[PDB]
């Protein structure tokens, strides 16, 4: 399933994703979601988020889901407002959304416990990708991850689900992707997603 | 190594 770079679709190189505004490049009927990012108390700005339900449809509701406050338990919402990135590997990746833990433990999807391994057709093949986080084979949940380089060494075991939309997006993952960190990785300042919702 | 994992980061 696992597309070439040569062989990927039109509108999701890293030229035309920075040319997006808040309306879908790879499919017309692909969500467009956003994440407000505070780094400490400090508004670092906004991402904008094209998910790819055309090619990834069980990993794009989910996020997006969680973006809006749909999902609930037992009436409760939950989801990605006031969750943190808690893994930043410079020159690799941001990761978060566990909104269970806060510390990369937590799995739970609109599904249930987990969910399975949709296709893997896109490649990680540049800066700007949302990704799944997981535990090995069939066990996506919450987290995620956005590229801060390719990673093709992840291909085949993590579903590229959707790609940040225009340059402020792309500048928000750089902000947080330099921001100080712990001999873990952990941000040494928390950084939140203060308010997420859908466009 | 650079691997994203949920709950045991590995190398």
């Amino acid at each position: 399933s696992l597309l070439s770079e040569s062989e990927l679709p039109a509108g999701i190189s890293y030229a035309e994703a920075m040319e997006g505004g808040s309306r879908p490049l790879l499919h017309p009927d692909n969500p467009v979601v956003f994440f407000d990012i505070s780094i400490g108390s400090h508004e670092a700005g906004r991402i904008k988020i094209e998910l790819f339900k055309n090619l990834a449809p069980k990993s794009a509701e989910n996020f997006r889901q969680f973006c809006t406050g749909e999902f609930r338990q037992n009436q409760v919402p939950i989801g990605y407002k006031g969750a943190t990135f808690h893994r930043i590997i410079k020159n690799f990746m941001i990761q978060g959304g566990d909104f269970v833990k806060g510390d990369g433990t937590g799995r739970l999807s609109i599904y249930g416990s987990s969910f399975p391994d949709e296709a893997f057709v896109l490649p990680h093949f540049r800066s700007g990708l949302l990704s799944l986080a997981n535990s090995g084979p069939d066990t996506n949940g919450c987290q995620f991850f956005i590229t801060c380089a390719k990673c093709d060494w992840l291909n085949r075991k993590h579903v590229v689900f959707g790609q940040v939309l225009g340059k402020e997006s792309m500048q928000v993952v750089r902000k947080i992707e330099h921001v100080t960190v712990d001999g873990g990785n952990r941000p040494r300042i928390p950084v939140t997603v203060t308010q997420c919702g859908e466009l | 190594x650079l691997l994203v994992t949920a709950g045991l980061v590995l190398a």
